[PDB]
């Protein structure tokens, strides 16, 4: 219950601050002003950094249980598979690195 | 001089100190002068529920000792 | 050799971050197989009692199973106290 | 007469290569820059308390015009 | 009683943010051989109040937003998440004692990138959106090292419970066994919060950095408060993670005093760094993450998985 | 507990906040911008008055016109002024911005920035000293202190 | 009413789904999915899946959905049509909430409805387990076992992620 109350309170206050931040200036009654999809074009590089983040982020999901995994009796198996995951994460980086997937020059 | 920066830092320090001090004091106020019980695992929660029954007042932080033995 | 030592010199001059990264990773993969205290990690994990130790029905011929927890028989944690 | 501002070839022995590796990994030259800004923090600032204090001028200063008399 | 506890956390947070703005200007001032605010209130102690009133009665900016709902959602999300990051922090006792508190903080911070994305979408400007996307790419890139570094330290702590980090450092600060991870952690927090030398949203290389360019934005104050609340929170998290304070159950206030000092000093170091260095180029800070921190962080993760096993120092699970 | 009293004290509060937190947008056009930079420099430290050095035009409350305004530049200056959120003030710094100065008779120069935007303070000099500009900024603060927006509203 | 927290959350879960399934502009479609994901995590938490719930926030919301919104901005939408300002989008949205409302009506009133499967409306709490007093989280123990029991799973999952990096670089090179 407490966590729900905390989240409700935090986002309730944030909401009130936002609306009063938008209403309080209307007290001034400032004068009227009367004076002012598709590609972006998007670079492929900015798409590829986002995708690389995602795939690296998925591999991090598999590594999060490591603190618990170290409590097992089969430590040799656990350590072998833990290093296997991190190494494949390094191999993903090495492949990206050596095919110029990490460059910003056009 | 550089020590005229301290008054603003002192205000920051007091503001950051309050949440930690408040939580500790409110916890002891609400749990009979003791630390709020930590129940991260079912076994700990199971004992806390048992204490709430054993207390006779429906509060897990009311402890019954050998006075209840007979 | 000396060709090998020269190559290690060029990377240590140009890519010290990667040299450190491969050195640290290499130790991570090698030292566990060489360490004598690795065996204790397995023993300690097996000495942690998460579950109740269900008693055995005493048929009458289990000499090495203690009848009471403080009897001499059964696995000891003397090695752990000293470690 | 002229001097070169940037024409030094770094030495390539262990002692020197490892000194540069330490700088790269341990950020030593970056830490040095922090030392300089920390030293300034403890210096008296140069700010005068205008308008109670005024920047120095000289008799030649050219300001607002005026017509004079005998 | 709990409702009092929440307000005794939220309100002081907003006051610390207010007066951090004064501390930043005075610390930056003295490192620049000047004073900073010392006229509005004694030693400038009223300057945060004058700025706050001034900003809230200022006229709202033009042009109009492209999406009203996203325009309003972004500041709510930024500030709502910023305050939420504080609820599991043990100081020494948390408001909410979570068994997975460290994971909660990772998860909530990964959601902070949405306010950047939504405010770029609601800016009604093609160039402002491109600026938001560069900021997002920076944020998520450095989230990778924060997660992996955090995982490496927890292999010495043994759980995801924030208050277990206190027990882990009862004898010694984790910065000694893990100073290489602390170095990269501290820089990642700078880059994560878009702080100098990683403050490219406030830099000179953005398509919208031109002074005469305009796009829908604001309110400025609410976004600013959210950002500075995260600066303090990250430095509080950094202290707990690497500079653990001893906790005496009978004198919790001593923990809080010592813990507050360490957080303040770390926060002041953010100001120290902003005064000392030039700004990274966008491609150079990407290179710093992907080609320096990440290879070394993966290697140190391998090391910290192996080290407890080979030394027989695996921490407890509970 | 009259409405005149409350309106009077509320005016003082908002006036205090606005003058105590003046964020300038410096339009550094020519030489006068150098003296403006010496007003931010350590000796005078404009930031100590609450006047932040470099503020974006989106959050600025005052535009300082520091230099010659040419015809080719006049449209861009008016555009920045129109985009400033209110309340907004203009300080004209130096002879060129005040009335054309040395270049008053040029075919390419606007003869005073007050042909383009309304000006609140005129700072004379070529250039005004950093202290002269600071004097002018403090003069603007007192002009803001004298404002009576809420008193006038109450008597409408 | 707090005793039906799971059911109430699952109603919001469906409403969010009707949100993005009526397919408004992709910008608001992502918003419906983000809310559904957050509610989805909430349902999993109330069954004792704390780690699983937080994975949704960290990986599904903080990872996958961030990338969706990133891609939407660059390649798809820059400004959206007003939500529910289109005939088909609004008609689909109204249709979904009517179906949800009637399912909720009959399940609560008759305490049971039947569509393909038989559903009981007593309350999701009635099926819970009545014995819990271990000194650990069973969910965490099962996930931790990935590295001891699940060697084969790690290999194929690890290989697929590596191949994903390779494949996506191939696809996007353009030559
Ligand atoms: C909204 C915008 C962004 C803010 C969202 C904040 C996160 C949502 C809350 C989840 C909290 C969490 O997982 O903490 C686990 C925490 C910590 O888990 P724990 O295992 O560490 O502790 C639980 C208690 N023990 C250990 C004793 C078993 O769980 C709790 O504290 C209990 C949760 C109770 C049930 C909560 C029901 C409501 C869930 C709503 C989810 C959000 C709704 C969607 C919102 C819109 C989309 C985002
Ligand atoms: C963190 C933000 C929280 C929210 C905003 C703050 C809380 C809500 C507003 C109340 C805060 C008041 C701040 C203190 C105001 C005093 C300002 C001051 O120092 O004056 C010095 C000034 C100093 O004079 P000076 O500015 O001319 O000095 C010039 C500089 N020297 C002296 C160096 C040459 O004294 C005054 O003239 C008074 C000005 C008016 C002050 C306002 C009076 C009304 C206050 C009550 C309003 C009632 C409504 C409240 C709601
Ligand atoms: C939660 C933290 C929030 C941070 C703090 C927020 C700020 C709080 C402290 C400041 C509050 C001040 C509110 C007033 C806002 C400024 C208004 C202003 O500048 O005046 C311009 C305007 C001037 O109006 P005007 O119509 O005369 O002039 C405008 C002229 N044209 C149209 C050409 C532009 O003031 C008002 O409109 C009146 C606002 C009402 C203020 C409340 C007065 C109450 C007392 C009167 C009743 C008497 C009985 C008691
Ligand atoms: C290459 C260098 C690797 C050296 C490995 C030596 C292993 C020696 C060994 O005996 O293996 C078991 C090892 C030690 O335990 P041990 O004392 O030998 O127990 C004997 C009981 N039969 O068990 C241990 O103590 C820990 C074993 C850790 C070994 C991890 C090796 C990394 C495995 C991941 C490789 C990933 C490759 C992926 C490449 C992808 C390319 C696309
Ligand atoms: C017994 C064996 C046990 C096994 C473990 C052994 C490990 C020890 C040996 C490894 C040492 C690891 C050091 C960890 C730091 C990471 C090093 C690093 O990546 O820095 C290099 C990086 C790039 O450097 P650059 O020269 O630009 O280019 C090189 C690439 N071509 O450049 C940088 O990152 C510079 C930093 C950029 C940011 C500058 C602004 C911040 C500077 C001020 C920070 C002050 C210190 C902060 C400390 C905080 C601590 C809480
Ligand atoms: C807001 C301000 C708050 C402060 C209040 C006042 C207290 C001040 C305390 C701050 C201390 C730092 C300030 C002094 C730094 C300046 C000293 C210096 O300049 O040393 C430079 C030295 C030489 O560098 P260099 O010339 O390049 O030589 C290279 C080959 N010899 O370079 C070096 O030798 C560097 C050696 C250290 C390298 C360490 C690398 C980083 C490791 C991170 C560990 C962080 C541990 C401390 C974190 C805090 C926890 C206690
Ligand atoms: C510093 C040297 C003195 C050591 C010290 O900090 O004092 C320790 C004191 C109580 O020690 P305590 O941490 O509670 O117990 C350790 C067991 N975990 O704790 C205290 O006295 C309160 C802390 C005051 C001393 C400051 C220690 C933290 C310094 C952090 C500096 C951050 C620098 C960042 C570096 C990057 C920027 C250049
Ligand atoms: C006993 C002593 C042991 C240590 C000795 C180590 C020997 C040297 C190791 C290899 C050094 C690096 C080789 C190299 O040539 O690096 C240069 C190059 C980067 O140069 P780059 O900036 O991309 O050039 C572009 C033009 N400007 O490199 C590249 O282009 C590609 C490099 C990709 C490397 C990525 C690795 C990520 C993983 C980090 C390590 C983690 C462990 C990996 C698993 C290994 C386990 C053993
Ligand atoms: C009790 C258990 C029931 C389980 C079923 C639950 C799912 C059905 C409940 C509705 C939930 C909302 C799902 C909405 C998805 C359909 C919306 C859609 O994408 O349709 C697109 C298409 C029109 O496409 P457009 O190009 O924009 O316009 C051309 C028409 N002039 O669409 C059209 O041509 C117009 C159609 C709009 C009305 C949609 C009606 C629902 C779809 C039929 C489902 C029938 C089977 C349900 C069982
Ligand atoms: C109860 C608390 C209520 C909230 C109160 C919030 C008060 C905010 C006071 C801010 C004080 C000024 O602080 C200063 O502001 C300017 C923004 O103009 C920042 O300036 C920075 O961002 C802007 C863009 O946003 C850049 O144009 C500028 O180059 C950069 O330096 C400074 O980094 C900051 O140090
Ligand atoms: S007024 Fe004088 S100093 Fe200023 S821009 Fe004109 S010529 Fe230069």
């Amino acid at each position: 219950m407490n966590l729900m109350l905390a989240l409700l309170t935090n986002f309730t206050l944030a909401t009130l601050l936002v609306i009063i931040a938008f209403w309080l200036p209307q007290l001034n009654v400032y004068s009227e002003k009367t004076s002012p999809s598709a590609r972006l074009p998007f670079s492929m590089k900015f798409f590829l950094v986002a995708i690389t983040f995602l795939l690296f982020d998925l591999e991090i999901a598999l590594l999060l249980p490591l603190p618990w995994a170290s409590q097992t009796a089969n430590l040799n198996t656990m350590l072998t598979m833990a290093l296997f995951l991190i190494i494949l994460l390094a191999v993903s980086l090495a492949y990206e690195w050596t095919q110029k997937g990490l460059e910003w020059t056009e | 001089m550089w020590f005229e920066v301290l008054p603003g830092i002192a205000v920051m320090g007091v503001c950051l100190f309050i949440p930690g001090m408040a939580t500790a004091r409110i916890h002891r106020f609400s749990n009979g002068g003791k630390e709020k019980r930590v129940a991260h695992y079912p076994y700990q929660w199971y004992l806390m529920e048992r204490d709430r029954r054993v207390s006779g007042v429906n509060r897990s932080y009311v402890s019954k000792g050998l006075e209840n033995i007979d | 050799a000396e060709r090998v030592a020269a190559f290690l010199k060029n990377v240590w001059a140009k890519e010290p971050v990667l040299v450190a990264s491969f050195a640290i990773a290499g130790l991570a993969v090698i030292l566990p197989t060489l360490s004598p205290y690795t065996k204790y990690s397995l023993m300690i994990n097996r000495a942690t009692p998460y579950n109740y130790p269900v008693p055995l029905r005493d048929d009458g011929n289990m000499p090495d199973v203690p009848s009471h927890p403080q009897d001499p028989q059964g696995p000891s944690l003397e090695w752990l106290k000293r470690l | 007469t002229y001097k070169y501002v940037n024409l030094r070839e770094p030495s390539m022995d262990m002692k020197s290569v490892t000194d540069r590796a330490a700088q790269t990994l341990l950020w030593t030259e970056l830490i040095r820059g922090l030392g300089m800004t920390l030293s300034y923090l403890f210096r008296e600032p140069a700010t005068i308390n205008y308008p109670f204090e005024k920047g120095p001028l000289s008799p030649r200063f050219r300001g607002e015009h005026a017509l004079r008399r005998y | 009683m709990f409702m009092i506890n929440i307000l005794m956390l939220i309100i002081p947070i907003l006051l610390a943010v207010a007066f951090l703005t004064l501390v930043e200007r005075k610390v930056l001032g003295y490192m620049q051989l000047r004073k900073g605010p010392n006229v509005v209130g004694p030693y400038g102690l009223l300057q945060p109040i004058a700025d706050a009133i001034k900003l809230f009665i200022k006229e709202p900016l033009r042009p109009a937003t492209s999406s009203a709902s996203m325009f309003i959602l972004a500041p709510i999300m930024a500030l709502g998440l910023a305050l939420t990051m504080w609820i599991p922090l043990p100081m020494p006792y948390p408001l909410i004692n979570m068994n997975l508190g460290v994971l909660f903080m990772l998860a909530m911070s990964s959601l902070a990138v949405y306010s950047i994305l939504w405010s770029g979408w609601a800016s009604n400007s093609k160039y402002a959106l491109i600026g938001a996307l560069r900021a997002v790419a920076q944020t998520i890139s450095y989230e990778v090292t924060l997660a992996i570094i955090l995982l490496s330290v927890l292999l010495m702590s043994g759980s995801f419970t924030l208050s277990t980090l206190i027990t882990t450092q009862e004898q010694m600060w984790l910065i000694l066994p893990a100073w290489p991870l602390a170095m990269m952690w501290f820089i990642s927090t700078l880059a994560e919060t878009n702080r100098a030398p990683f403050d490219l949203t406030e830099g000179e290389s953005e398509l919208v950095s031109g002074f005469n360019v305009e796009y829908a934005a604001g309110p400025f104050a609410l976004f600013f408060m959210a950002e500075y609340a995260n600066i303090i929170m990250m430095n509080i998290f950094t202290a707990i993670l690497f500079l653990g304070t001893s906790h005496n159950p009978h004198m919790p206030e001593l923990y809080t005093i010592n813990f507050t000092i360490k957080s303040l000093l770390l926060t002041m170091s953010f100001l120290w760094i902003r005064a000392s260095y030039p700004r990274f180029r966008y491609d150079q800070l990407m290179h710093l993450l992907w080609k320096n921190f990440l290879p070394l962080t993966l290697a140190l993760c391998m090391w910290h998985v192996s080290l407890p096993i080979l030394t027989s120092g695996i921490p407890p699970q509970t | 507990s009259r409405g005149e009293y409350v309106v009077a004290k509320l005016d003082d509060l908002i006036n205090w906040a606005r003058r105590s937190s003046l964020w300038p947008m410096t339009f550094g056009l020519a030489c006068c911008a150098v003296e403006m930079m010496h007003m931010a420099a350590p000796r005078y430290d404009m930031d100590r008055f609450g006047v932040v050095f470099r503020a974006s035009p989106r959050q600025s409350d005052v535009m300082i016109v520091a230099g010659t305004l040419t015809n080719k530049m006049a449209p861009a200056l008016r555009k920045v002024y129109d985009q400033m959120p209110e309340p907004r003030y203009v300080v004209s710094m130096g002879s060129c911005a005040n009335g054309g100065g040395y270049y008053h008779y040029s075919y390419s120069v606007v003869r005073g920035c007050d042909r383009i935007v309304p000006v609140d303070i005129y700072v004379p000099g070529c250039p005004p000293t950093a202290e002269a500009l600071l004097y002018g900024i403090l003069q603007l603060q007192k002009k803001i202190k004298r404002e009576k927006r809420l008193r006038i509203w109450y008597r409408r | 009413m707090m005793l039906y927290i799971v059911f109430i959350l699952s109603v919001i879960f469906v409403m969010g789904f009707v949100g993005f399934s009526s397919k408004p502009s992709p910008i608001y479609g992502g918003l419906g999915l983000i809310v559904s994901g957050g509610v989805g995590c909430g349902i999993v938490l109330n069954f004792g899946g704390s780690f699983l719930g937080l994975m949704v926030f960290l990986i599904y919301l903080g990872g996958m959905m961030v990338v969706f919104g990133y891609t939407t901005a660059m390649a798809t939408e820059q400004y959206p049509e007003i939500w529910l300002s289109n005939k088909a989008v609004l008609g689909a949205f109204v249709t979904g909430l009517l179906m949800e409302f009637f399912m909720v009506y009959y399940v609560l009133k008759d305490k049971e409805v039947e569509v393909v499967f038989e559903f009981n409306g007593l309350g999701d709490w009635v099926i819970y387990d009545t014995g819990d007093s271990g000194f650990f989280s069973e969910e965490a123990m099962g996930i931790a076992a990935l590295y001891s029991y699940g060697t084969w799973l790690v290999i194929v999952t690890g290989w697929s992620l590596l191949i994903g990096v390779v494949v996506i670089m191939e696809i996007t090179r353009g030559n």
